[PDB]
C-alpha cells in the first residue's frame, strides 16, 4: 500500500536541535517530489518547501527560507525537516506529502500525507497533575440535574486522559481542552451532568492518567458538608 | 500567487446546500485543487482540476470555476462533511500556495447555557492557592461571555477559558472559565460571583457563593 | 502481420547463442 | 497505419516544413500506430499507477519498433547488411528521442504522441530524466523488438551483423542525422558525378571543351546543379543545428567538435577538403566537366 509514515511526537527546549523524518512505502520515492505543510494549533496549512527525493533538489517558501532545512535520503527513502535551534514558536503539526500528477500529467495535487508529527517547544520540563474534585452542591443544580466534575492542575507534556466511571460513565461528560497557565504548565477540567437523586447513591469517579509522568489518579467526587 | 477564501466560517444544516468561494490573485485557469480536514485528520485531497472527483468522494461534492473566483459546492450536506475545507493553486509546480480554509459548522436552534460554579476545594486551599471554576453547559450559538466578579470589583487578567467541540449528539458548546486566585486573595474576600451573556438569555445570568458554606 | 505475442516474448529473455557476423556480411531474408 | 516504406531518396530531406532542420523521409515514415492510439486504464484514481502505464507503453512501443523493422527490411530488399543496420540504428534512435522528447520534428501525429507520454510520465521539471531513465533501461529491448523479423526469418542461419552497443548509443538527434545524411551524398555523389561523364568527358575536336556548346552536355551540367545546390542547402542548415544543439548542451561528446569530426568517423575515404569543394561547386571534376572557362 501507498504510504507516508512520519516520526513519533516530540517535546523539545528552546534552543535543543531537531530533526523530523518521513518514510516512504509501496511507490518508486525517487520520482516525486514530497512536500512539507505546517499547521499551527487552530491555524491553517502553510506550505514550507518541497524535495525532489531524486536528486535533492529543494525548494523553500519565502517564510520560511532560512529558517528549516528540507532533505531527503533515497537509500532509505526519507525525507526530513530539521532545526537547528528551536523556538516556542515553532510550536505546530508538521506535515509530509506527496505531490502526484493526474491522468493527464499536467495537474498536480498532494495525494498521500503523512499522518502528521507534533512539535511542542517549551522550556516546561515533565510534571504529572493535581487531581482535585468539584463537588456538587445545591449551587451546581438546575432542575433535578447535578454538575460535578475533576479539576486536573499543572501538568506537561500535553496529553492527559479522563474517564468517569472506568468508562462505564460518558453521557453528559465534557472533557475540556487544556488551556496553558502562565507558569508553562497545562490545566484541565472535565465535568459531568448527572441527575440529582443519583448523589449519595450511586459513586462518580474520575479516573486521569498523564503517561509522560506515570500519574494515574481515580479521584471518587463527594457531595461537601 | 494569494489565494482568498471565504467565508471564513458558515453555519448550516444537514440537508443544506453551501457554497465556498476561492478567489486567485491572478489567473490560474484550472489549475486549482480542494481539500478537506477534519479535526486531528490529515487533509485529504477532494477536488482537482477545478472540477474533477477524487476516488471515493460523493458525487453531492462539485466544484465550479476557471480563471480566477472558484467555488466549491455541497448539494445536500451529510454530517460527515462538516470539516475545514482548503482551495490550493497547482499553477506554479512545484512551488505551492494555499487558502485560509474555511470551517463548516452545524447550525442549530438557539440554546441557553445552564450555568454552575465550583468553589475551589479545600484540598486545592492546602497547596496555596484558589482555582474557581463557572461552567456553561450545552448552548448555541457558540459566543457567549464571562465576566468575574470578586465583591463586585471586575476581575480582569487572572481568568482563562476553554471551549469543547460541538456535541455529536446535540451541536451544543459547553465553555469552562477558571479564575485563579493565591490563597491570600482569595481569603481576603467573600462573595465569588460569575456573570454569563449569551444569545439565548434574555439578560445575564450570575451564579455566584460566599467564601463559607 | 506479425505474430505480436511472439515478439514480445521474444525481446527479452530469450537468450540464444547466435555468433558475430563481421559488418560487410550479407544474407537474404 | 504502417504502410510499406518509400525507395530510398524517392524523397530528399526536407528543409522546407521546419526551416531550422532538414528532416529525413525515413522519419516521416516512423512507424508510430500504437504510440499514436494509447488510451487510459481503467482506474479514475487521481494518480493512476505508472508502473503499469509504463509497462503498457513499452508493449506498445515494442509492438511498432517490430513493424518497423519488419518494414526497414522489406526497404533493403529483404538483405541483411549493413544499410539495414544503419536504418534500424537511426529509426531507434529516433524512436528515443521521441520517447525522451528531444525529437526535432513536431509535426501531426507526433504531437500527439507526445501528449500520450506526457500523461504516463507527468509534466514537471523532472519528468525528463524519468523519461531518459526509462529509455535507457529499455533501448536494449526495444532494439531486439526491431530485429525480431531479421531473426525469425533467417532461423539457424542468423548471425549478429548488427552491433547492439553501437546501435543503443545516445547521442543528439542531429548527430545521427548528420551521420544518415552523408551516407547518402556518399550514394547520390558518384551516380550523379557518372551522370556528367556520359555526357560532357573528354574534350569536343581536341581543344575545345564540351560544355561550351553540347547541349546534352548542358542539360546534365543544369541537373547536377539543381542536386549540388540541395545538398549544399541541406548540409549548411544542418551543420547550423548541430552548432545550436553543441553548445547548447552539456553532455560533451569526446571526439566531436564540428560536423565534419561526424563524417569522418562515419564515412569511410571521407575527405573533408575535397567534400567542401564538391558541394561548393569549386571540385576538380565540376570545373573541367562543365566551366567554359
Amino acid at each position: 500500500e501507498v504510504q507516508l509514515v512520519q516520526s513519533g511526537a516530540e517535546v523539545k527546549k528552546p534552543g535543543e536541535s531537531l530533526k523530523i523524518s518521513c518514510k516512504g512505502s509501496g511507490y518508486s520515492f525517487t520520482d516525486y517530489w514530497i512536500g512539507w505543510v505546517r499547521q499551527m494549533p487552530g491555524k491553517g496549512l502553510e506550505w514550507m518547501g518541497i524535495i525532489y527525493a531524486g536528486d535533492s533538489d529543494t525548494r523553500y517558501s519565502p517564510s520560511f527560507q532560512g529558517q528549516v532545512t528540507i532533505s531527503a535520503d533515497k537509500s532509505i527513502s526519507t525525507a526530513s525537516l530539521q532545526w537547528s535551534s528551536l523556538k516556542a514558536s515553532d510550536t505546530a503539526m508538521y506535515y509530509c506529502a506527496r505531490l502526484a500528477y493526474d491522468s493527464s500529467g499536467y495537474y498536480y495535487a498532494f495525494d498521500i500525507w503523512g499522518q502528521g508529527t507534533m512539535v511542542t517547544v517549551s522550556s516546561a520540563s515533565t510534571k504529572g497533575p493535581s487531581v482535585f474534585p468539584l463537588a456538587p452542591s445545591s449551587k451546581s443544580t438546575s432542575g433535578g440535574t447535578a454538575a460535578l466534575g475533576c479539576l486536573v492542575k499543572d501538568y506537561f507534556p500535553e496529553p492527559v486522559t479522563v474517564s468517569w466511571n472506568s468508562g462505564a460513565l460518558t453521557s453528559g461528560v465534557h472533557t475540556f481542552p487544556a488551556v496553558l497557565q502562565s507558569s508553562g504548565l497545562y490545566s484541565l477540567s472535565s465535568v459531568v451532568t448527572v441527575p440529582s437523586s443519583s448523589l449519595g447513591t450511586q459513586t462518580y469517579i474520575c479516573n486521569v492518567n498523564h503517561k509522560p509522568s506515570n500519574t494515574k489518579v481515580d479521584k471518587k467526587v463527594e457531595p461537601k458538608s | 500567487i494569494v489565494m482568498t477564501q471565504s467565508p471564513s466560517s458558515l453555519s448550516a444544516s444537514v440537508g443544506d446546500r453551501v457554497t465556498i468561494t476561492c478567489r486567485a490573485s491572478q489567473t490560474i485557469s484550472s489549475y486549482l485543487n480542494w481539500y478537506q480536514q477534519k479535526p486531528g485528520k490529515a487533509p485529504k485531497l477532494l477536488i482537482y482540476a477545478a472540477s474533477s472527483l477524487q476516488s471515493g468522494v460523493p458525487s453531492r461534492f462539485s466544484g465550479s470555476g476557471s480563471g480566477t473566483d472558484f467555488t466549491l459546492t455541497i448539494s445536500s450536506l451529510q454530517p460527515e462533511d462538516f470539516a475545514t475545507y482548503y482551495c490550493q493553486q497547482s499553477y506554479s509546480t512545484p512551488l505551492i500556495t494555499f487558502g485560509q480554509g474555511t470551517r463548516l459548522e452545524i447550525k442549530r436552534t438557539v440554546a441557553a447555557p445552564s450555568v454552575f460554579i465550583f468553589p475551589p476545594s479545600d484540598e486545592q486551599l492546602k497547596s496555596g492557592t484558589a482555582s474557581v471554576v463557572c461552567l456553561l453547559n450545552n448552548f448555541y450559538p457558540r459566543e457567549a461571555k464571562v465576566q468575574w466578579k470578586v465583591d463586585n470589583a471586575l476581575q480582569s487578567g487572572n481568568s482563562q477559558e476553554s471551549v469543547t467541540e460541538q456535541d455529536s449528539k446535540d451541536s451544543t458548546y459547553s465553555l469552562s472559565s477558571t479564575l485563579t486566585l493565591s490563597k491570600a486573595d482569595y481569603e481576603k474576600h467573600k462573595v465569588y460571583a460569575c456573570e454569563v451573556t449569551h444569545q439565548g438569555l434574555s439578560s445575564p445570568v450570575t451564579k455566584s457563593f460566599n467564601r463559607g458554606e | 502481420q506479425l505474430d505480436f505475442e511472439d515478439v514480445w516474448n521474444s525481446s527479452y529473455g530469450v537468450n540464444d547463442s547466435f555468433p558475430d557476423g563481421d559488418y560487410d556480411a550479407n544474407l537474404e531474408a | 497505419n504502417c504502410n510499406y516504406k518509400r525507395k530510398r531518396r524517392e524523397r530528399d530531406w526536407d528543409c522546407n516544413t521546419k526551416k531550422d532542420v532538414c528532416i529525413p523521409d525515413r522519419r516521416y515514415q516512423l512507424c508510430m500506430k500504437e504510440l499514436t492510439n494509447l488510451v487510459n486504464n481503467t482506474d479514475t484514481n487521481f494518480h493512476r499507477d505508472i508502473t503499469f502505464r509504463k509497462l503498457y507503453l513499452k508493449r506498445k512501443l515494442i509492438y511498432d519498433a517490430a513493424v518497423e523493422g519488419d518494414l526497414l527490411l522489406k526497404l533493403n530488399n529483404y538483405r541483411y547488411n549493413k544499410d539495414f543496420c544503419k536504418d534500424i540504428r537511426w529509426s531507434l534512435g529516433d524512436f528515443g528521442d521521441i520517447i525522451m522528447g528531444t525529437d526535432m520534428e513536431g509535426i501531426g501525429y507526433s504531437k500527439v504522441v507526445e501528449n500520450n507520454l506526457r500523461s504516463i510520465f507527468g509534466t514537471d521539471e523532472k519528468a525528463q530524466q524519468r523519461r531518459k531513465q526509462w529509455w535507457n533501461e529499455s533501448k536494449a529491448q526495444i532494439w531486439t523488438a526491431m530485429m525480431y523479423s531479421v531473426k525469425k526469418r533467417l532461423k539457424g542461419n542468423f548471425i549478429w551483423i548488427c552491433k547492439l552497443n553501437v546501435a543503443v548509443n545516445i547521442e543528439p538527434q542531429i548527430y545521427r542525422w548528420i551521420r544518415e545524411w552523408g551516407r547518402d551524398y556518399v550514394s547520390e555523389l558518384p551516380t550523379e558525378v557518372q551522370k556528367l561523364k556520359e555526357k560532357c568527358d573528354g574534350k569536343i575536336n581536341y581543344t575545345d571543351k564540351k560544355v561550351c556548346k553540347v547541349p546534352p552536355c548542358q542539360n546534365a551540367c543544369k541537373s547536377y546543379d539543381q542536386w549540388i545546390t540541395r545538398k549544399k542547402n541541406q548540409w549548411d542548415v544542418l551543420s547550423n543545428k548541430f552548432i545550436s544543439v553543441k553548445n547548447a548542451e552539456k553532455v560533451q561528446t569526446a571526439g566531436i567538435v564540428t560536423p565534419y569530426d561526424i563524417l569522418k568517423q562515419e564515412l569511410d575515404e571521407f575527405n573533408e577538403v575535397a567534400f567542401e569543394n564538391e558541394i561548393n561547386k569549386r571540385d576538380g571534376a565540376y570545373i573541367e566537366l562543365c566551366v567554359c572557362s
